[PDB]
């Protein structure tokens, strides 16, 4: 079975820093490109950072690029985002999602449906 | 004209060396005109609809034009005759004239119908129907047949296609009038068109270059039709040699027998063009 | 024997009223020209859908818009009725002239959305040969909302402080400069996603519109032309 | 008893997961390493069927293995005489945006249907004699992905809303829905008994159904992506799925677990459409790599290659007696191979 | 009530994996050898044939 599962979270103090570990089992992890994803509360889903399949290629959204730090364990089948600096904002739960097809530059995994290759979700209060 | 020299021709038919670059050549164009027939034909895996039927017009126009050639020379060999033969060089070589105009006219085709998809792109399939396709290549066929028909009733010698036979090649001439003048009216539009045509492509590609390159330099960042827009420069350029000797004889004092030769034969071996559209496009079959 | 000899005749005519029926319609379809609206709700697409139909008929969910621009027709095809995943249903467009895409460039928090979602379109193996028609829709609410203040664009895009001009390139739709550089902003971040991959097969035509807007079909005519103009410069021209 | 549940659900999956290792341990492949292996299957393009303008999403053969019915986006259902070339049939549809197409068992009606989430039930036997739609079945929320006749009554339709549906077609309301995958369905075969049918989605899972009972048997998983065609062996006792995850796979329904996986290290693009032969000995799936791969289904080797499309394979399909097996893709023409 | 439907579904999964029935280990495995064993010669794919029965030659 396909499963993504999200450990980390819980209280922090503002600036603080949390590493977000997500654990993947039920295929190839080296083959696949990686998301990190979070939904506010009472807001929708929003994308936050993806990485590649090597681990080479990188992104992240308007939170900024230097508090957040994705990073991928291919060997380990885990995906790791280091939150630096916590602001209010960063209230909500974490995702982290497999995008559907290997091989592939493009993902679609934001959406509110049941988005299969989503993990069931980590709580980061702040 | 022998380039080894056999002394002056006769019905004798001296010097095979002239005989046996034509049989090799037209053998060359019959079996890649065959096998060209057979591949768009058997198996039209890319077609584009509009190409194909001028292409194929062109491949059924080179074969006749090998066959036609290769049937006369080779027979020379074995049956030659006294009598008779004059008129057997004028049907010979209005045949060829009207063949190599057909396949010249194809690739002008080719030419229009390139810039029609260019320039007016979105009214393209409306302004081009096959019905229209179909009269494009009859009025071809009926063009070069009726331009070539005055060779018949006493107007000059057309080409130079039937020197070949021992009559044509001393006595019947070129004239100077109605010979490179309506032929000319023939040859100079495909010409015309060719360059007007690759003029235009050319004009639009250097616009799009220059727009993708002004964008590239704005943002720092990380085969089978292609063949077709040299090969027919290769075609028009291999065509020019036979023309100018033509218009610089056109009775008048210059006449170079292996000129002739020479000429011709390049005119004659530019229907290599449609099977080399294909063999280097196609590496795997 | 006899009857199958009219069995098959039959067989045969038959095949050759539905293949001079078919080429009637092979010249019909070549005739018009297919296009794929996509989108977002803020994005007012429905509403350039309104003036091409000046300039709710469909009830399957998915929209039809018939255009005419000079003698020329435009099918545009706006998708509603289908779910928010779309991995399978937009690789029915692949043979579409041009992906149109409508971007609210005021609303900025769902910027990064669309240009997501741009890339994603770019980045499709089923897509990848599809030049998309970039339009950016509300540049009126994109005037106010950057005069008003109080709504930066440096909170949603930490690189726009070390961002400049490029050269000035069209200064009447926006009169003031700050209302520019956020504009040439947003369109350089969906023309770094579009040259960033692509090799020549594809390009974006990015265009500021407003609401009352009425030359956008004008435009899609326009870049519709270029893109068929590439597409032959491409296939038989290495250039 | 937030916890309670939660513990007794993944109690629940590790419980199962037990139960599939511990009902089997040997494979399929173990068992047939005595047996001969197939060799080279080498098929060739008996009939080139030419005459859509558009790509081709979907085929069904007839009954009669002859007959074929072909579903084209540029707005044609075209129906072919395999045999002799000739087209029987061009219905133009409303929507030209069709994704799946069905011939009935009977020959008298043909389906269609796709992002409009209607499907079109078509009368081809009219005492006028020119087709008309007979049905028009409304009610699904999403696109239409695969649609099969139970008989010429009872239709059975996979959409995009996740759920699949069992209608009645004289009264056009939808008897039963079959609700559970949480992706988009995407293909759906019948059992040769008709009393159950497979139905793989985007959530990467098969889910076995009975038609009559309308609840979910048994759930099947394994594949790493969205399923893209699902076929039951002929026996009815197995059925492979084809996914983007660039492998099929074989799976029983008695021991609930995958038996084999049909995948090579060269192959990365996905699977489009799968079939089976009519003894079950070749599986014939169709890729993204433009060809189609012939498949040894109890060894798990490459028999086989079927090249001569020029873009990808979308649908496949083998006739009823199994002489022939029809190629669409999406250069617009289908082939005949034996 | 999706959540309840889904708990009763792995319920009737663990009633089903309750008792399947007394088989052999690798049975069905053996029962697809068997069913392409016993339709091994009729398949016209697997078994090359003449083109008088075949009518697409
Ligand atoms: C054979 C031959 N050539 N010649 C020539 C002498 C001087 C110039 C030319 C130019 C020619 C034009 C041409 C060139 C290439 C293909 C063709 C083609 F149309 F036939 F294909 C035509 S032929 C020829 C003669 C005597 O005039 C003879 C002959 O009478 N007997 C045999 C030889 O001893």
């Amino acid at each position: 079975q396909v499963q993504l599962q999200e450990s980390g979270g819980g209280l922090v103090q503002p600036g603080g820093s949390l590493r977000l570990s997500c654990a993947a089992s039920g295929f190839t992890f080296s083959n696949y490109k990686m998301n990190w994803v979070r939904q506010a509360p009472g807001k929708g889903l929003e994308w936050v950072s993806d990485i590649s399949q090597s681990g080479a290629s990188i992104s992240y959204t308007g939170s900024v690029k230097g508090r957040f730090t994705i990073s991928r364990d291919n060997a380990k089948n885990t995906l790791y985002l280091q939150m630096n600096s916590l602001k209010p904002e960063d209230t909500a739960v974490y995702y982290c999602a497999r995008c559907p097809a290997p091989f592939t530059r493009d993902c679609f995994d934001v959406t509110s449906t049941t988005y299969a290759y989503r993990g069931q979700g980590t709580q980061v209060t702040v | 004209s022998c380039p080894l020299g056999f002394g002056h021709y006769s019905v004798v038919d001296v010097c095979i060396f002239e005989t046996v670059v034509i049989v090799l050549l037209t053998f060359l164009i019959i079996a890649g005109n065959l096998t060209v027939i057979f591949v768009f034909h058997c198996a039209p895996l890319l077609h584009h609809y509009t190409t194909s039927y001028f292409i194929q017009t062109m491949a059924y126009a080179d074969l006749f034009v090998g066959v036609s050639c290769l049937v006369p020379t080779l027979s020379l060999l074995h049956y030659s005759t006294g009598v008779h033969e004059s008129l057997t060089c004028q049907v010979f070589g209005y045949i060829i004239s009207v063949l190599k105009s057909v396949s010249m006219w194809c690739l002008a085709c080719i030419s229009v119908d390139r810039y029609l998809a260019i320039t007016k792109p979105l009214s393209y399939n409306q302004l081009v129907t096959p019905c229209r396709l179909r009269i494009c290549i009859i009025l071809i066929w009926i063009y070069s047949c009726l331009i070539f028909l005055p060779s018949f009733f006493g107007w000059g010698k057309p080409g130079y296609h039937g020197d070949i036979f021992e009559w044509c090649a001393t006595s019947w001439l070129t004239s100077a009038y109605f010979t490179g003048f309506i032929v000319c009216l023939l040859y100079a539009p495909a010409a015309f068109v060719v360059c007007f045509t690759y003029f235009h492509i050319f004009k639009i590609c250097r616009q799009h270059t220059k727009e993708i390159n002004d964008r590239r330099a704005r943002f720092p960042s990380h085969r089978y039709a292609m063949v077709l827009f040299r090969i027919t420069s290769v075609f028009y350029m291999l065509w020019l040699p036979y023309i100018i000797y033509f218009l610089l004889e056109s009775s008048r004092v210059l006449d170079n027998p292996t000129l002739s030769f020479l000429t011709t034969w390049l005119a004659i071996s530019n229907s290599f063009c449609n099977p080399v559209i294909y063999s280097l496009s196609n590496s795997v079959f | 024997t006899e009857d199958q000899r009219n069995e098959e005749k039959a067989q045969r005519e038959a095949n050759k009223k539905i293949e001079k029926q078919l080429q009637k319609d092979k010249q019909v379809y070549r005739a018009t020209h297919r296009l794929l609206l996509l989108g977002a709700d803020n994005s007012g697409k429905s509403t350039i859908v309104k003036q091409m139909r000046i300039l709710s008929g469909g009830t399957s969910g998915i929209f039809e818009t018939k255009f005419q621009v000079d003698k020329v027709n435009f099918h545009m095809f706006d998708v509603g009725g289908q779910r928010d995943e779309r991995r399978k249903w937009i690789q029915c467009f692949n043979d579409v002239t041009a992906i149109i895409f409508v971007v609210d460039s005021s609303d900025y928090n769902r910027l990064q959305e669309a240009l997501n979602l741009f890339k994603s379109i770019w980045n499709n193996r089923w897509l990848r040969t599809i030049s998309v028609i970039l339009f950016l829709n509300k540049q009126d609410l994109l005037a106010e909302k950057v005069l008003a203040g109080k709504s930066k664009i440096e909170d949603y895009f930490p690189e726009f402080a070390r961002y400049t001009t490029p050269e000035d390139a069209t200064p009447e739709p926006g009169e003031d400069p700050r209302v520019t550089r956020a504009k040439y902003f947003i369109r350089d971040e969906f023309l770094r996603i579009s040259t960033a991959s692509g090799d020549g097969r594809h390009y974006c035509y990015p265009h500021f519109t407003c609401a009352v807007d009425t030359e956008n079909a004008r435009r899609i005519f326009n870049d519709c032309r270029d893109i068929i103009q590439r597409m032959h410069l491409r296939q038989y021209e290495l250039l | 008893e937030l916890d309670q549940l939660r513990q007794e659900a993944e109690q629940l999956k590790n419980q199962i997961r037990d139960a599939r290792k511990a009902c089997a341990d040997a494979t399929l492949s173990q068992i047939t390493n005595n047996i001969d292996p197939v060799g080279r299957i080498q098929m060739r393009t008996r009939r080139t069927l030419r005459g859509h303008l558009a790509k081709i999403y979907a085929m069904h053969w007839g009954t009669d293995s002859r007959l074929l019915v072909s579903a084209s986006q540029d707005g044609k259902l075209i129906i072919w005489d395999s045999y002799t070339t000739n087209k029987v049939h061009a219905i133009p549809l409303r929507s030209s945006w069709v994704m799946t197409c069905a011939y009935a068992p009977s020959g008298n009606y043909v389906a269609c249907g796709g992002l409009d989430n209607i499907c079109s039930i078509y009368n081809l036997k009219t005492r006028e004699g020119n087709v008309r739609v007979s049905r028009e079945l409304a009610g699904h929320t999403g696109y239409l992905s695969c649609c099969r006749f139970l008989d010429d009554n009872q239709i059975v339709t996979s959409s995009g809303d996740t759920t699949c549906a069992l209608w009645d077609i004289e009264t056009g309301q939808q008897t039963t829905t079959f609700t559970g995958h949480t992706g988009d369905v995407m293909s759906l075969s019948l059992a040769p008994d008709t009393r159950l049918f497979v139905s793989g989605a985007c959530d990467a899972s098969a889910k076995l159904w009975d038609v009559r009972e309308g609840m979910c048997r048994q759930t099947f998983t394994g594949h790493e992506s969205d399923i893209n065609a699902i076929c039951f062996f002929p026996n009815g006792n197995a059925f492979a799925t084809g996914s983007d995850d660039a492998t099929c796979r074989l799976f029983d329904l008695r021991a609930d677990q995958e038996l084999m996986t049909y995948s090579h290290d060269n192959i990365i693009c996905g699977i489009t459409s799968v079939s089976f032969s009519k003894s079950g000995r070749l599986l014939l799936a169709g890729y993204d790599d433009f060809n189609c791969n012939v498949w040894d289904a109890l060894k798990a080797d490459r028999a086989g290659v079927l090249a001569g499309h020029d873009n990808r394979v979308s649908c496949l399909g083998v006739t009823d007696d199994g002489m022939a097996v029809a190629t669409g893709s999406w250069d617009s023409f289908l082939k005949i191979w034996n | 009530t999706a959540s309840i439907a889904q708990a009763r579904k792995l319920v009737e999964q663990l009633k089903m994996e309750a008792n399947i029935d007394r088989i052999k280990v690798s049975k069905a495995a053996a029962d697809l050898m068997a069913y392409c064993e016993a339709h091994a010669k009729e398949d016209p794919l697997l078994t090359p044939v003449p083109a008088s029965e075949n009518p697409f030659r």
